C-alpha cells in the first residue's frame, strides 16, 4: 500500500511536471484559457497528493 | 386537410418528429459531454506540438 | 472491504444516469 | 330574425372560445417542457444524496 500510494504520489508529481510544461506551452501558443485550466489542475493534482 | 384524429400526414410527422429530435439530441449532448475532458484539449496543443 | 466496495460501483452507475438528465436539458 | 339573432350570439361566443382554445393548447405543450426540465434537476438532487 505504501508502494501504490507513492506511486500514486509521484505519478502526481510526475502529471505535475508535465503540466507545468503544457502550461508555458499554452502561454507560447497564446491560448489564455488552456494555461490557466492547467493551474487549476496542478492545485487538484497537489491536493491530491498532500493527501497521499 | 383540418386534421381529424389520425390524419395519416399529419399522426405521422408527429411519431417521426418524437424519435427524430430525441436522438439527435441526445448524440450531440452526449458527444459534448464526452468531448468535455480537458486533457482532450490538451490533445489539441499536443498536435500542434507534434506538428511544429 | 466488503463495504466500501459494494458503494464504489453503485455510484458510477448513479453518476451515468446524471450526466442523460444532463444531456436532456442541454437538448 | 329573432332566433338569428339569439343563435348568433351564442355562435360568437363559441368562435371566441375556440381561439382561446387553440392559444391555451399551444401553452400546454411549451409548460410539458418546462416540467420535464424540473423534474430532470430533481432527479440530480437525488443522486447527490445516494453520496
Amino acid at each position: 500500500a505504501q508502494k501504490r500510494s507513492e506511486k500514486q504520489y509521484n505519478d502526481a508529481q510526475n502529471e505535475i511536471n508535465k503540466w507545468q510544461r503544457n502550461a508555458q506551452l499554452a502561454l507560447q501558443k497564446g491560448d489564455e484559457n488552456l494555461a490557466r485550466q492547467a493551474l487549476e489542475r496542478k492545485k487538484t493534482y497537489t491536493d491530491t497528493s498532500a493527501a497521499l | 386537410v383540418r386534421g381529424m384524429n389520425t390524419s395519416s400526414a399529419m399522426s405521422a410527422f408527429e411519431r417521426m418528429e418524437e424519435k427524430v429530435l430525441m436522438q439527435e439530441s441526445r448524440a450531440q449532448a452526449l458527444g459534448e459531454l464526452a468531448g468535455a475532458d480537458l486533457e482532450t484539449q490538451f490533445a489539441q496543443l499536443e498536435g500542434g506540438s507534434d506538428v511544429d | 472491504e466488503k463495504m466500501l466496495e459494494q458503494a464504489i460501483l453503485e455510484m458510477q452507475e448513479d453518476l451515468v444516469q446524471l450526466r442523460q438528465g444532463v444531456a436532456q436539458a442541454i437538448a | 330574425k329573432a332566433s338569428l339573432d339569439t343563435q348568433s350570439t351564442q355562435v360568437e361566443t363559441l368562435k371566441r372560445n375556440l381561439i382561446q382554445l387553440e392559444s391555451k393548447i399551444s401553452e400546454a405543450k411549451t409548460k410539458k417542457e418546462m416540467l420535464k426540465a424540473r423534474i430532470t434537476t430533481a432527479k440530480a438532487q437525488e443522486q447527490l444524496q445516494g453520496m
